[PDB]
C-alpha cells in the first residue's frame, strides 16, 4: 500500500528546519523536549487525511512530503503584496493556489474546500486515512462523553491548541463498544444464515446417505457439550437432548444407512462449530488481545447483545467504569485491529497512564494483529519502545 | 538517547512484577526469545538488553558485561530476574593445552555464563552448521560442498581456535575478520592451510605478528580435545571463518565444472549478511535440541526463569 | 385488561359541567365546535397517565373518573386562606393532597432531576400502581409539531416537544404520547431482527427434531413439496436465502434413479411445513400492519428488504418503478395514517388511542376506512376520537356520543 | 506540622479495599493500572481540604484517615431505610452526619451562596481545627485543563475550572488546588518587593546605628583592599539595580585617605556595614534565589531571573535570554510549565500544604524526570509530597519512599 | 504640548453650523439647553482620540479642526450615488476616504477579530501620529454609569461600558475615557508603591553616600535635630522605621558624657533634612492631590496608611474618631469631585479635559471652589467644560465661551 517514507519541513514556526526519513511499519520517535515531535505528527495527519487548509494555519516556507510509491506533495507559503499564499504542488504538475484569508473566513465562518476536495478526489490524495491519537486523549474522552464526535472534539479541541490541529478521529471508547455490538450483530445473522443454508444442505446430504448401501457416538458427544456451552449460541443451547435421544434410539436399535446419517451429523455439528467460531474471530481476537492486559477483569459478551466487564465474582460492569490508562489501552488496541479502519496510525505520547509491564508490550500486540498498517509514535518513555530500538527515530531538527 | 540508565532499570525492576532475564547484546535477545518460545511459546518472560542502558561512566558506557556485573550486585537477591554474560575466554588454561576448568554453565546468585565463549558457540554443533549452511547456499553444488564440509568441519576447529588464540594474542580480535579470505584458504585431505598471503591493506608487521603467534599457539590447539576447542572459539570471529570456510570448499569442488559459476556462488555465500547466519543457525539450533544428545544449551538458566 | 368507563365533570373553568359514559372497546365522541372535547381528552390522558401535576392548572371543582375494573377517583380542587389546594382521592381510601402554588413552583423550577413534590406524586402513583395503563395522545397541532421537531422525539423521550407544547396551549396540556415515524421505523426493524432470530432458533430445532425423527426407520408429496419451494422462493420474507427449488431439484434427481424414503420424504415435508407456517407466525403483526397501511396508499407500499451483501433490513417506501425511499418522503396525511394505524396495531404499547379531530390532512376516501382499518387489526385497544364530520364517523353509529354542556348560571 | 499518616478504604465501589502507610517526607506510590492511585489521592485530598461533602458522590463503606498528631477522621457511608447517610465522626468524639439526596441538591443548587448544610459543614470543620493544612492538587488531566482556562484560576480562586473539571470527571473529584504560574509570578513580585522593603529598613537601621558607632568611637593595608572586594561584588550583583556606585564612593574614601588610629575604627566599621548588607541581601532574597536557582537547573536555553530599573518603578520578573531578550514566563512549553508549577508546590514561598501529584512524569522528558524529585527535596520546605507515578524515572533513587498498592478484591 | 485651538463645523445633523476657537489653557462654555454643546464635545472626543469611524454617524459636510502647533485636520462626509462617504485629510496632504457604509457594516461585525477597514484606520492614525495626546471624556451621565458599573470599568478596559452607552445615546457616543474611582485607587497604590521603592533607592543611596560626608569630617544643632527626629517618628512615611528619637537622646547622652564633633552633626543635620526634603518631594504629587480634594471633605479625609506587619498601604477615609473606610462610602457628589480633581491632577496623562455638567449633585459651595481648585494644581491640560451654572464660572469670565448655532435654511 501506500505509506509515508519522508517529511521535510523548512522554517516551520520561522524557527527550525527538521528532515524526518520513516520506515514502512513502525517508527518511534523520539527526542528532547520542544523538539517538534507533535508538529511533526499535526503535519504528517494533514498532508495524509488531505485536509490542506490547516496549512493555512502553519507558518513556515516550505514541506516536502513523499510516500512510498514515490508521490511528492511539496507546501510552500508565499507572500505577495503583504499577502500569504498556500501552494500546493503534486509530483503530477498540478498544482492549486489558494489564499490565507480566504480560506481563515471559511474556518471562522465553519467554495474554497469544494476546490481542494476536487484536488484531492481527482488525484486520490485520501486513499489511505490517519488514525490521529493526540497526547490530550483522556480529557477530550471525558469532555465528548458529557463522526459528529470527530466534529465537536475537533472544534474544540482546535479552539483550545489552535487551528492546525487535525481533526481528532481516533476510535472512542463509546464507538468501540458501538461497533463491537454491530459486529455480534452481524455475526449473529450470519449464524443465522448459515444454519439457514445448513439446513437444506443438511437434508439432501441425508437424501444422499439414504440412497448408498461407537466413537462416532463419542465424538458426537464432545461437539454437542463443545456447542451447549458456547456462549455464542443464545438460542437452542439444547443439543444434549437430542444427542440423548439419537443415542437412545441406537441402544435400542446395524444399518450402514444409520452410521452414514451420523457422519452427517457429525460433520454439520463440525461445520456449524467452525463457522460460529470463524464469524466471532475477529471480536475473539481483539477481546483476547484486551485481556492479556487486564488483570482483575476480562472484556466479554453476553446475550440483545452485551459487551462489558466480567470481575471474578461473576458481576458485569461498564466499559465507562474502566480506568484512563485501560481505556487508552483500549482505544490503541482497536485502531491496530483487523476491525479498525485500515489508517496510518499516529499516536502522540501512548505511554501515558501505562504501566510499564504494558509499555513493554504495546507495540508488540499491535504488530502481532497482522493489520499491515504503519504506525508512527511520539514517546519519551524506554519502555515503549524496548525491543524495538532498530526502528527508533531521534530528531534534531536545526532551529534558525 | 531515550534510554534508561543503571538506577533507573534497578527501579524498573523494583516496579516490574514479570519475570526478566538480562542479556548483552540484541542479537542474544533474538536467540533466547527462539529458545524459550520452543519449549514455552506462551512464555512471558521479558528479555533486557545491557546494551541499551546508558552509563554515565565513559569506560563502562561500552562494556556490556560490566553494566550487566554493576546491575547484578546492586540487586543480588531478587526474584524475578536473570542474568546471562559471555565467558569470553575466562576460566580456561592455557598451558600448552587447552583446559576447561568449569565444564558447566556457572551460576552466581542468577548470574550465568555461556558453555562457550559466547552464545554463538552453541551454534559449533556439526550437524547445526551442516543444517544451516544447507538451507542457506546458492543451491547449485550443495550436497557436494556439504559432503566435503562434514569431513573438513572435525580438524578446522582447531584451525579457527588457534585463529582466535592468535588474534587474542596481539589483542587484533577483529584482524581476522577482514584479514583473511577465502581464497586464501585451500582444501587438502581433511585439513586447511591459510597461506601466508604476500599481498594485504593492512601492514606487514600485523600480518607478520598474527601468523607469528598462529604457529606458535597452533601445536597446542592440536594436542587440546576436539569438544574443547569447539568452545573456545570467539563468537563473531567463528561465524565469518565458517563462512568463509564454506565458500572456499564449494569453489574448491564446483570449480572443475564450472570455474565461473562457483566463484559467482562462492562469493554470493562470501557477500551473506553476518545476521542471516547466525538466523539460520539459531532456526537449525533451536529444531536441533532434543533430538542430538550432542547439542547444547543453557538449561540451568531456563530452568531459573 | 383496564378500561374507562364513566367521566363526571363539575364546573370545568366554572361555567360548564360535562358527564360521560364510555364504552371499553370504542368512544366515538361528535359536537359542535367549543363544546369541550379537548378539555375532556385532556382531563382522560391526565387521568390514565397518572400525571396528576397537570391537574392543579384547571380551574374546576370536582373530577370523577371510573375504570373497568372498580377503581374510581376523585379529583378536588379547594381554596383555603386564598391559597388553592388539590386532593385526589382512590376509591380505596388511599388519597394525596397538594398545593396548586407548589406544583406551579416546582414547574418553573423545571423551566428554569424531579423536586420534593414529583417524586411525592411518583411515589404515591407508584405504590397505589395508578399507571397501569397508559395513553397514546394524538394533539390537533401534531402537524406542526412534526415539522418543529424535524426542523429541530419519540413515546418516552419528548420532554423538549411536550415543553413546547404546553408553552404554546398552556400547562394543563399532557405529555405528547404519540409516536413518531423515526420510532415505528426502529420498532419495525426490532420486530424484522427478532423474527429472523426466532426463525433461525426454530429453524436448528426442527433439524434436530426432524433428523430425531428421520432415523432408526409418493408424487403427490413431491408436488406439494414443489409447491412449498415455489412458495417460499416467490417471498420477501426469504432474502437471505431462496434456493429450495434447487432442493427440491435434487431430491427428485435423488429419487428418480431408483415405503422407508416415504418417512423421510413425509418429515421433509412437515419440516417445510413447519417452517412456511412459522414465517407467517413471526411476521403476522408485521404483515397486517402493512396490510393496513398499504390499503391507503395508492403510489408506493411499505415494505422491508435485507440483501445478504448487507447485513441492515431496509425498510420503507416502495414504488411500482422499483425505487426505494425512507418514510420521511410521505406527505402529511399519510404520516398521520400511519402514525395512528401504529398506535392501534399489536406492535405498539397497551394504551388508550386518545384522538382528537382525526380528519387533518386526510382525504374523504381514508376517513371512511381509518377506523375500520384500525379496528381490523383486532389489537383491543380502547379508542376514544373527537371529530367534527360524519365520514369518520360512519358505519359506527352506535358508538357515537354527544357532548351537551350544562350551563349555570351565574 | 501535621501530616497524613494511614489511610485505609473499606469497600470501594463495593468490591475493593486498600491500606496505605505513609511517610512524613517524600511518598512514591506506584501499582498497577487500575489499581486506585488516584481514587486515594482524591480520598486524601478531599479529607485534608476537609471537603467531606465530597463523599456523597463515592460508594463506599468506611475510610478511616489517621495523621501525624493521631487525629483521626471516619467517614461511613450506611442506607437506613433505603434512605444514605454519610457520617463523620473524628477522634475526640465531634461527629455530623447528613443525607446523601441533601448534598446532591445543594451542590446542583451550587450548579444552577452556602446552603443549611454547607454552613454546618464548615461550622464543623472549623470549630474542629480540620483545615489547618492545606492540599495542593496536581490531576493528572493539568496540561489540556490550563490550556483551557488560558484559552477563556489559582490555588484560592478556582471555581470554575474545579466545577469544569468535576463536570468532566464527576464531582468526587477534588478541587484544582495547584498553583497557577500567573500566581507563581504575583508571589515572586512580592516577595522581591517586600525583600526591598526589608533593605531598605535595614539600611536606615544600620545608618543610624553606624553613624552612632563612629561618633562614640571618634573620641589599614588589609581593610582598603577588602572594602575594595566587598564593593565590586556589591556593583556586580542584578540586587543593587536601583543603586550601583559604590566603587566610586571607595575611591572617593582613598583617595581621601591616601592624602594624609581614629581612622582605623571608621574603616572596620565600614568594612562591618558593607558585610552587614551583603549578608542581609543574601539574607532577604534567599528563597527567591533558592526557587530560581531550582528552577534554572532545568531550563536549557533561558533564565528566570528579576531586573531592576531606576527609569521605571517596577521589578520585571521573567525569562531571560542570553541574547539579552526579555520574555514573560507565559512564553514557556507545557514541560516547563509543569515543572514550574511543581518546584514552586515544594518551595518555602508556597503555602503550607501537602503537595499531591497525580502523574508527575506528564509531558516530561526522561533527563526532567530524574531530577525532578531531587530539585523538589532540595528546597527544604518541610513538606510532605505524595506522587503517583507509574515512571520508573521519576522513582529513581528514591525507593525507600516507595509504596506500592494492591487492593484486595471482595467478591460480592 | 498639543492643543487645540480652532473647530469649524458645516451642518451638524444638516440644521446649525458651529465655528468656535478654543484656547490652550482653559475653555469654559456656558449656553442654553439644547444649544449643541454635547455634540461638540463629542466631536471634538473623536477628533483628538482618532476614533474617526464615529464621524459614520454624523451628518455633516466639512469639519475643520486646528492645532496650536499648524496641525489643521478636514473631514468631509461625500454622497455620491447614494454612498456616503468620509474623507479624512490632514495638513501635510496625508488623506484617508472610506465608505459610510462600511464603517457601520465593521460597527455590526464588531456587536456580532479586527475587519480590514479598522486595520486600515489603524495603519492610518499610526503613520501619520494623530494620537499623541489622548482626551478623557466625561459625560453627564457619568454618576448612572458607574452605579451601574458598581451594581453589576477602566479608562483602557471600557467596552461594555462603551457598548451600553451607545446603545442608550446613540453611536456617534465616543469612547468612555474618564477614569473610574477604583482606577484612581489602583493608581494611587501604584504611586505609593513608586514613591515607596523610590525612598528605598534613595536610603541606599544615602546609607552610601553618608560615609564619605563622615570621612571629610553644637547645642544649638541638639535643638533642630529633635525637631527633625520628632518630624522623622510622627511621620506617615516612616512607619517601617521610626525610632530616631532614641538616636537622638543617645546622641546627646555620648556628647554630655565627655571640632569634628560640629561637623558630624552638622553633616547628620543635613543629612536628616535631604532624607525629610526627599520623602516630601516623593510623596509631593499625592500630598498636593489629597489637600486638593480634602478641601471639600468635611468630617473625614482621603488619606494612605502604612503597615508594619502587612506590605500593602490602605488608600481610604479617615475619621477623625479613628474609623477608616473605602472611596466607595462617599456620595455621588464627593466621587464627581474626586474624578474631576483626578482628571486635573498631575498623576494623570497628558489628555484634553472634556467635561459636560460638570456639577451634577455638588453642592453650591463645592461649585465655587472646584474650577479654582483645580486650576490651583497646574498641570498645563487643555480643558473644556460645558456647564449651566454660574457658579462654575465665576473668577473666570474671561474664558467664558457662548456657543452661537448658525441655523440654516433648508
Ligand atoms: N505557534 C507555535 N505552535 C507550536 N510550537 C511553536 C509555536 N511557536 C513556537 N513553537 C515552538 O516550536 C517547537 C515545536 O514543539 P512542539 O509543540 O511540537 O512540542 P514537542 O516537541 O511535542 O514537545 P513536548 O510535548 O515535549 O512539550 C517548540 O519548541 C515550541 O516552543
Ligand atoms: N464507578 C466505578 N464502579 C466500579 N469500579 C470503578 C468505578 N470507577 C472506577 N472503578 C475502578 O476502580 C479503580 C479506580 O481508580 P483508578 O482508575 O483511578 O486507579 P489508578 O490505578 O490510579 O488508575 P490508572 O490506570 O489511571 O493509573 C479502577 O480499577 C477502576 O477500574
Ligand atoms: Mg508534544
Amino acid at each position: 500500500i501506500r505509506t509515508i517514507s519522508k517529511i521535510e519541513l523548512s522554517k516551520i514556526h520561522n524557527r527550525y528546519n527538521l528532515t524526518v526519513d520513516f520506515f514502512n511499519d513502525l517508527n518511534v520517535i523520539h527526542g528532547k523536549n520542544g523538539a517538534g515531535k507533535s508538529t511533526l505528527i499535526h503535519v504528517i495527519a494533514n498532508i495524509v487525511n488531505g485536509d490542506f487548509i490547516r496549512f493555512a494555519f502553519l507558518i513556515f516556507e516550505e514541506i516536502k512530503a513523499t510516500y512510498s510509491d514515490g508521490l511528492k506533495i511539496v507546501i510552500r507559503r508565499d507572500k505577495i503584496d503583504e499577502q500569504s499564499f498556500i501552494s500546493v504542488t503534486l509530483s503530477n504538475g498540478k498544482y492549486i493556489k489558494f489564499a490565507v484569508g480566504e480560506a481563515m473566513a471559511t474556518v471562522r465562518e465553519i467554495m474554497l474546500a469544494m476546490d481542494i476536495d476536487k484536488f484531492v478526489k481527482e488525484n486520490e490524495l485520501q486513499k489511505v486515512r490517519a488514525s490521529y491519537f493526540p497526547a490530550f486523549r483522556t480529557m477530550l474522552e471525558a469532555w465528548s462523553s458529557s463522526s459528529f464526535y470527530n466534529r465537536k472534539a475537533s472544534a474544540f479541541a482546535r479552539e483550545l491548541f489552535g487551528q492546525f490541529l487535525p481533526s481528532i478521529n481516533y476510535p472512542s471508547p463509546m464507538e468501540i463498544e458501538d461497533r463491537l455490538r454491530e459486529e455480534i450483530r452481524r455475526a449473529q445473522l450470519g449464524i443465522a444464515a448459515y444454519e439457514s443454508r445448513t439446513f437444506s444442505e443438511s437434508f439432501v446430504k441425508v437424501f444422499s446417505a439414504l440412497f448408498d448401501n461407537g466413537e462416532l457416538l463419542k465424538e458426537i458427544e464432545g461437539l454437542a457439550i463443545a456447542q451447549d456451552s458456547s456462549i455464542k449460541n443464545g438460542y437452542y443451547a439444547e443439543y444434549s437432548k437430542v444427542y440423548e435421544e439419537i443415542r437412545s434410539l441406537i441402544n435400542r436399535n446395524v444399518e450402514n444407512s444409520v452410521s452414514g446419517a451420523l457422519v452427517v451429523y457429525r460433520d454439520a455439528l463440525r461445520d456449524r462449530q467452525d463457522y460460529q467460531e470463524k464469524a466471532f474471530s475477529e471480536i475473539d481476537n481483539y477481546m483476547s488481545s484486551v485481556n492479556s492486559f487486564l488483570e482483575d477483569k476480562e472484556m466479554a459478551y453476553d446475550f440483545y447483545p452485551k459487551v462489558g466487564l466480567k470481575f471474578p465474582d461473576g458481576s458485569w460492569s461498564p466499559i465507562r467504569v474502566l480506568s484512563s490508562g485501560e481505556r487508552q489501552l483500549l482505544t490503541m488496541l482497536y485502531a491496530a485491529s483487523k476491525m479498525g479502519d485500515d489508517a496510518i496510525v499516529l499516536i502522540d505520547q501512548p505511554e501515558i497512564s501505562l504501566h510499564i509491564d504494558w509499555q513493554e508490550d504495546l507495540l508488540k500486540r499491535m504488530l502481532s494483529q497482522l493489520s499491515g498498517r504503519q504506525i508512527i509514535v511520539c514517546t519519551h518513555s524506554p519502555s515503549i519502545a524496548t525491543g524495538y530500538e532498530d526502528f527508533m527515530i531521534n530528531i534534531s531538527p536545526e532551529f534558525i | 538517547s531515550c534510554a534508561y540508565t543503571i538506577d533507573s532499570y534497578i527501579t524498573l525492576l523494583t516496579m516490574s512484577s514479570k519475570k526478566r532475564l538480562l542479556v548483552e547484546g540484541r542479537h542474544d535477545r533474538s536467540h533466547l526469545y527462539q529458545l524459550i518460545y520452543k519449549f514455552n511459546p506462551a512464555s512471558k518472560v521479558k528479555i533486557d538488553t545491557a546494551q541499551d542502558i546508558k552509563a554515565s561512566d565513559k569506560a563502562m558506557s561500552k562494556n556490556n558485561r560490566l553494566k550487566i556485573e554493576t546491575i547484578h550486585s546492586k540487586v543480588k537477591g531478587k526474584d524475578n530476574i536473570s542474568f546471562l554474560c559471555d565467558r569470553a575466554f575466562r576460566e580456561f588454561a592455557f598451558n600448552d593445552q587447552i583446559e576447561d576448568l568449569l565444564n558447566s554453565h556457572y551460576c552466581d546468585d542468577s548470574l550465568y555464563w555461556t558453555l562457550g565463549h559466547s552464545l554463538e558457540n552453541y551454534f559449533f554443533n556439526p550437524s547445526i552448521i551442516i543444517d544451516a549452511f544447507q538451507f542457506l547456499s546458492p543451491s547449485e553444488y550443495k550436497y557436494k560442498a556439504i559432503e566435503l564440509f562434514s569431513e573438513l568441519i572435525s580438524s578446522s576447529f582447531a584451525v579457527l581456535a588457534a585463529v582466535s588464540l592468535a588474534a587474542k594474542d596481539i589483542d587484533k580480535a577483529g584482524l581476522p575478520a577482514a584479514l583473511i579470505d577465502w581464497k586464501d584458504i585451500v582444501i587438502n585431505d581433511g585439513t586447511i592451510k591459510l597461506i601466508r598471503r604476500d599481498s594485504y591493506d593492512i601492514d606487514s608487521a600485523c600480518v607478520d605478528s598474527f601468523f607469528n603467534a598462529f604457529d606458535a599457539v597452533l601445536p597446542r590447539v592440536i594436542a587440546s580435545d576436539v569438544g574443547i576447542c569447539s568452545r573456545v572459539v570467539r563468537g563473531h570471529t567463528g561465524i565469518l571463518l565458517l563462512q568463509k570456510l564454506f565458500s572456499a570448499c564449494l569453489y574448491y569442488v564446483g570449480r572443475e565444472d564450472d570455474a565461473l559459476q562457483a566463484d559467482s556462488s562462492a562469493n554470493y555465500f562470501c557477500n551473506l549478511s553476518e545476521l542471516s547466519l547466525t538466523t539460520a543457525l539459531a532456526e537449525s539450533w533451536v529444531r536441533k535440541i532434543g533430538v542430538l544428545e550432542d547439542v547444547y544449551f543453557p538449561d540451568s538458566l531456563l530452568k531459573n526463569i
